[PDB]
């Protein structure tokens, strides 16, 4: 008489995004890509950012 | 689910809005997208050379392809190449969406129910698994081979 | 209320080698609430649909079918 | 759609049940996914068997 | 828009076909302007609940009206932030690039649930649309297209 | 005094409260027109 | 099962012909059957507002039509909604069968399977079917209101 | 079919190449898309409204509604709104298709067998798709509400 | 395309996501490069159907043998004609921008069509390869490619 | 003002005079037409800083005479990043009101600092003189004198 | 310090210029600084009276008035006058600059060795500043009494 | 498991020496143990206010505590404070090992389980935990507050 | 030694007592001369599993002759690669600073595993004190003595 199945249990994941190791190397490169000298602009308003 | 889909239900549940750490997520993703795209591609040009690298390295010659073994007959044979097909495709999926949620969704839910209640070998699949991620890391390079060696071991990991 | 009507489906995506002759065509009775969705899937298939009928039903009546 | 059927699988059996019931008799095999037992429920819950 | 060519070729037992891989090129291409139209649409959210909360209560004076759902204080902020619960998915939709996250989350049951609250959808839907107006009002021409696209999806939706 | 100062969660109510009161609109007064002097069989036009 | 239909089966059972307790019991629930199908009537009146005033009393302005609540999609506001429906549905086939078979067979039978396989709470789910019970009690009558609040505080102690 | 698979077609049963009077019809069509794509975004915005406008224009306070007529019985009217619905979405298809081929597979192909069968009066069902034209002509404008009047007006010609 | 996203949002009762809008204006948007290879294949036929007569019947001589099914000048004509055929279906492809009308008319009963006619399929296959390769050579990198995406998808067809 | 009003009082034992809060409350008064002028001088930050070097430079053309300091790329670099630091604390005492904020980050110093480092005071003040004239052109007229006014602050306090 | 010199040193640590965020702090420094000098010449006005009530309402007829207490000897009660003068006082300017860091660095400094080591008990001392509190609050408005009250509650926290 | 012992374990199972990879992250955690051992020293100190101060923000003056509520008996209250003092204690330990796996091997392996058994809610321990956080990062500072705020957020992630 | 340290306070209902804490704080700082130990025992890897094969087929013959195990050229092989096993696990326990990883891998059932592959354990403590020496002739005095402390624990547990 019991259900055989009820419902379906939903299951997480093991790996959320912190591996995938080029997404994550690319958190990595890409915060630092913020401060490099990023050249397009002039130069005199790029040696006055903290 | 995808990483971006992932990133939005992470926001959506505290009711936070986007703030830098997922806008950084999401900038990751959006910077991966061109090897993704790329490996995703040439993946889907020789998916039936793959396989069949990975079974003559794995499988070939043994005595699971010998009378006994569960590659005996030739329907398990096409079932074996099936499957193999099917977890090089289900990765292919899950390296392209960049969230393995799709392989605990479509794949790894009532596996090992399906290989116990068979009496298929699952060492040997895990071997078979492993001999494919060998073949398509040498194939796509090494810097998209392990986000594809990623899933295929998650495949691997959740069968064991 | 059922309807009285004679459809052929094209069965384009496979040759089948059976043989398959009752479906190319038939003249079944489907009823009421029933017909929509069967003239939704014989448009799916392409079929062409030769003639509908009434078979039970005075129309324009309101209660009791 | 006979009260039989109707006497003999969706009477002595809950409506949770009945979808799987349901769908290993005429489609042949159990329901695929969750939201294929979410639409059956709501059919089973605004309209009749 | 990942997710559905995903399941799109996974019903399938092909692969992603390239033209779905040019697809998602296209988008990881348009990303950038779908973060800034995002950002745009995010900081500025209590002028936007405040312009659309003017125009619907110009347009529809009924649930002001006591009668109506949104009388009172109370009932008056649960309508903002109802509006301001639509105005995050539609951002939510705006990033995905492809409506499944936000009919996931405001679609997919709304009908019974306000009709179970009592309130009327085509005033909600008159809601989005005085936000799309706003964040036409708000936006750069081929950004408030690409905005009132979602938008347009929200008020087809609830009607 | 208790309740209120813990914090009001995120998603409440209360934050949009402020910008009903804002935008003001109280709702239109009744009509008046009584349903005994509607004669509304006469009323309905056709077409 | 009916009250008649237990009646006669334990009568049945045993081979006995009906005595006069079964028969005291029967004529006893023709006694009832006057405000059983009375109040009946009313409960399908105002379903709809009996759900509407449950929620409003248990449910809302709490954590779980929040984010991270389980009635914060809209989907599972839905379903929540359809989920009291059934119990106040069900619990007006008990009452007027006089008899909870019913609500075993058709409504307690998998049921904490699905709510603990899903994640709902059980606890939110009791009170909100407390509060079903107080608002149906006001509306029918204290009369009525007890067989009423007997099937749904079956439901409630089954689900518990 | 569409108007880059009609012109393929064309093509094809020749055994021609695409020449360039061919080119000049794909050339035209991907110059029309971009009013297509707007079009169809904004009449799926408020398709509920065309036809709530439409039946306000054309059916209503006539004796159609009237007992005696035939959108009298309220299922009739929501069958009604059903048909007209189903008018304004597959000319939607046909408008952005640019080919009415769709109208002629799934819409006209036993219709006036079913309106005659019925008894639906035909030429109030003409005269609402009329009003439907001219909604969705004043909504989506002239230049778009063209091709939505050809594909309305080749519904109500192969209608009558 | 536009076919494939029309028919699939159509076994739903949804409209189309604009998900699919997006995919069709980007097709809309590379339709140009579409004709211009599409063109290209067109008017060089004649050199494409030489060279993948020369490549195949280098790699198969049973053809050319006897035995074979393309033994003298009728049977060599008809061979060429159908790798004419494969190639005009081929363009069609190209323009249409997904493998439905070139599917339809080419490959859907083709097995039983070449098994009725006593040739072998694996030649056809390899003169499709054949006709990507010297496309290939004819056309730059960016058109090759995306020539050798349909050309590809006949070879894998015809197996 | 606040602060130095408040520091004026604490040295004597009492209040705030009302003559004190008097210019409080014009300080107020004209807050919205300081943000005004701050908001110009943001938004013209590239031009303004280079137009007074490059006056600067043709004033005094020691500092990029090879004997000077200026000379090379990356010195008149800093040199223009000098000029920048210097606009951005006239911005600061523009919004204030005091020249405290322009006083202890840029002034208190600063003669010993330029003496260390071997760049004359004197073409540091012209360069700021060159800003003062820039940004005079720039604003309205007697915002003109209000903005030049700090900028002749900087200039008498540098020399 | 103030409110704006707080605003430019946490953009001076940012190392960027006044954007529109600071902006809007700006100007809502200057909308509430308008009423901020109203208060302060309303406090002004009647700090003697403020004082004389807060002592009589919380510090008289007590133990620490009493001999045997800290407020017994002459020179101690005019100590206890200055220094509720002063809380007043430097409360006023910690409103009037919109920020109690002056505040902090003025008289919390020390003032907690001072009341350690003279034996001066805290707990009055913050029963009589909440006098003050109270005894401002009746007399300024509700929206000023509560920014008085603001710094006042730091104060008698900062001593706490 | 240590944050030494799965580099060791990391460098294991493949078979690989020590590279200069794990020596950085050796030499990483041998940075950081400094104020790894001092914050635990601190922590160890006061672990009793911590959890008072924790209770006092967050589960006092509410529901939970009067009758109806999971901690009105007064061995549920101490069961709530012996709880609080293990999630506080283990999250020293994991902060010390610099390594969360004993907090899943001891804490997060069968606790979800138990917690709805009991019928103990969720939300209130997440908010308990949550307020111990606060205090602990208040108590031993900013730069060890961050390592100790990762622990007890793992702990209510995981819980939740 | 964290792990040995938590165990051990863990047996016991009491935190980790302040010792404890002093050793962990004097390991810690210890750390960086056991990584510079560590590194310069992982780069020269392959002299030592030289100098540890030579100086025990000069000590032990009978693992050459064919009576004994290591016989040939694959099983000579495999025994220079069980020393090279036992190095990596000596740098494993320098690091770590605790027999417990070294022990867990390599000593804890090493018995009887030897025994069922037919090797005497003694030749492999010889082996391991071969190690030991050629070690302590590439360290400095300070170093060979930290590092014959963990050669000095294998070799006595492969006894
Ligand atoms: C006739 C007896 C009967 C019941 C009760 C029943 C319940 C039931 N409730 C479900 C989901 C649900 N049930 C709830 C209900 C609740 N969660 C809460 O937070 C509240 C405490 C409670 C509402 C009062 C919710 C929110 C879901 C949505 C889960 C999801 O679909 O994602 C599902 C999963 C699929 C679906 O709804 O369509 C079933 C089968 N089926 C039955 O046959
Ligand atoms: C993000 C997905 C999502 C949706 C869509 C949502 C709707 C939602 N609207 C609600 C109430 C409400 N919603 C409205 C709505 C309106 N005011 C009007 O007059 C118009 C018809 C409309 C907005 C302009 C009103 C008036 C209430 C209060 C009704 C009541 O208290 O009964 C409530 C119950 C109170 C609450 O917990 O907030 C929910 C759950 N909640 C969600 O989480
Ligand atoms: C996609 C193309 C398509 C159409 C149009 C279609 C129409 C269609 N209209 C029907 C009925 C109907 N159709 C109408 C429509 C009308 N009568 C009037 O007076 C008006 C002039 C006109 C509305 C504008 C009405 C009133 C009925 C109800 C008859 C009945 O069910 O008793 C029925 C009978 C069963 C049912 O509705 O569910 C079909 C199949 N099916 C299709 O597949
Ligand atoms: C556009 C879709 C389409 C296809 C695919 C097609 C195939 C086709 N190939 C045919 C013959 C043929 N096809 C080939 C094929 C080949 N030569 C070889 O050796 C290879 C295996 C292969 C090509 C390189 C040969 C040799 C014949 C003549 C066979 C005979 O006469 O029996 C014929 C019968 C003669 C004719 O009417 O042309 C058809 C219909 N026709 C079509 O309309
Ligand atoms: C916000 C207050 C503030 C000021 C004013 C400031 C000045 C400043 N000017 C510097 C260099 C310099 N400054 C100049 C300046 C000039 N060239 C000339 O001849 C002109 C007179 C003058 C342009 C106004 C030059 C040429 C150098 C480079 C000198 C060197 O590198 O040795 C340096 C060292 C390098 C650096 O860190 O940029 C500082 C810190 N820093 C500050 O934080
Ligand atoms: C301007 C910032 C500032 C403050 C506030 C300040 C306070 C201050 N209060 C003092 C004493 C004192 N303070 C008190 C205060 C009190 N006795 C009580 O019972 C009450 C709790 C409290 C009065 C409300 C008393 C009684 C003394 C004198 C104790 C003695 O005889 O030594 C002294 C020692 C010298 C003296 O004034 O006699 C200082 C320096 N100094 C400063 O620079
Ligand atoms: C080391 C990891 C670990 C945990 C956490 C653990 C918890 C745990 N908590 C329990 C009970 C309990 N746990 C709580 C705790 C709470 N209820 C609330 O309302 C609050 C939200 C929350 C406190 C913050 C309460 C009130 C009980 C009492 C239930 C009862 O015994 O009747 C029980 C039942 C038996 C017993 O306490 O002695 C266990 C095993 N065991 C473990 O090994
Ligand atoms: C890291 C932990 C670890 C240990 C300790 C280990 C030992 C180990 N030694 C083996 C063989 C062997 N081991 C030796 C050992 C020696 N030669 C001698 O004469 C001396 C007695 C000694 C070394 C100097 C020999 C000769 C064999 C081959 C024996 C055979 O083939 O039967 C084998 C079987 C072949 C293999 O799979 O490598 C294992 C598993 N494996 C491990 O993973």
């Amino acid at each position: 008489n019991d259900v055989v199945i009820p419902s379906f249990k939903p299951v997480q994941a093991r790996i959320q995004s912190d591996k995938t190791p080029i997404l994550a190397k690319a958190i990595a490169d890409l915060a630092a890509q913020a401060k490099q000298m990023d050249k397009s602009k002039p130069l005199f308003i790029e040696l006055g950012r903290s | 689910q995808d990483a971006i889909t992932a990133v939005i239900n992470s926001a959506d549940v505290q009711g936070k809005y986007l703030d830098t750490a997922a806008l950084e997520k999401l900038k990751a993703y959006f910077s991966t997208g061109e090897l993704r795209v790329r490996a995703a591609t040439t993946i889907s040009a020789n998916a039936a050379a793959i396989v069949k690298e990975a079974v003559a390295k794995s499988l070939l010659y043994s005595d699971i392809t010998r009378p006994g073994g569960n590659m005996y007959t030739t329907r398990r044979y096409a079932a074996c190449i099936r499957d193999l097909d099917y977890y090089l495709r289900y990765a292919t999926y899950a390296m392209l969406a960049g969230d393995p949620s799709i392989l605990d969704e479509r794949v790894l839910n009532g596996l090992k129910e399906t290989y116990n209640s068979l009496g298929v070998p699952v060492g040997a699949t895990v071997q078979a698994i492993q001999a494919i991620k060998e073949v398509t890391a040498s194939l796509v390079g090494a810097d998209a081979g392990k986000e594809m060696g990623i899933y295929l071991d998650y495949i691997s990991s959740g069968l064991s | 209320r059922l309807f009285k009507i004679t459809a052929l489906v094209p069965s384009l995506s496979r040759t089948r080698t059976q043989r398959e002759l009752q479906n190319t065509y038939f003249t079944k009775l489907v009823p009421y609430e029933n017909w929509f969705r069967e003239q939704q899937r014989i448009q799916k298939a392409g079929g062409k649909i030769i003639k509908v009928e009434l078979a039970t039903g005075k129309q324009g009546t309101n209660a009791g079918l | 759609y006979s009260n039989l059927y109707l006497k003999e699988f969706y009477t002595p059996y809950p409506n949770t049940k009945v979808i799987e019931l349901g769908t290993k008799h005429f489609l042949g095999r159990a329901p695929i996914d969750q939201a294929e037992i979410r639409k059956y429920n709501q059919i089973l819950a605004t309209q009749g068997i | 828009i990942v997710t559905k060519s995903i399941v799109n070729a996974d019903a399938e037992a092909r692969y992603l076909s390239p033209g779905e891989l040019d697809r998602i090129k296209s988008f990881v291409a348009g990303g950038q302007q779908r973060l800034r139209i995002a950002q745009a649409l995010t900081d500025n959210r209590e002028r936007l609940v405040k312009q659309a909360g003017d125009q619907l209560f110009q347009k529809r004076p009924d649930v002001v009206s006591p009668g109506g759902n949104a009388y009172g204080q109370e009932m008056t902020a649960t309508c903002l932030r109802d509006l301001d619960y639509y105005l995050r998915l539609v951002t939510y939709g705006i990033v995905a690039g492809d409506v499944t996250p936000i009919e996931e989350i405001g679609v997919i049951g709304v009908r019974e649930m306000y009709k179970s609250l009592g309130t009327p959808i085509e005033a909600v839907g008159e809601g989005v649309r005085a936000l799309k107006n706003a964040a036409s009002t708000l936006l750069s021409a081929e950004d408030a297209a690409e905005a009132g696209s979602y938008f347009d999806y929200v008020v087809g939706a609830l009607q | 005094r208790k309740s209120q100062e813990k914090q009001l969660r995120e998603g409440d109510p209360r934050k949009f409260a402020d910008l009903a009161a804002s935008v003001g609109n109280q709702g239109n007064y009744a009509q008046r027109i009584s349903a005994f002097d509607i004669d509304y069989l006469n009323a309905v036009p056709n077409r």
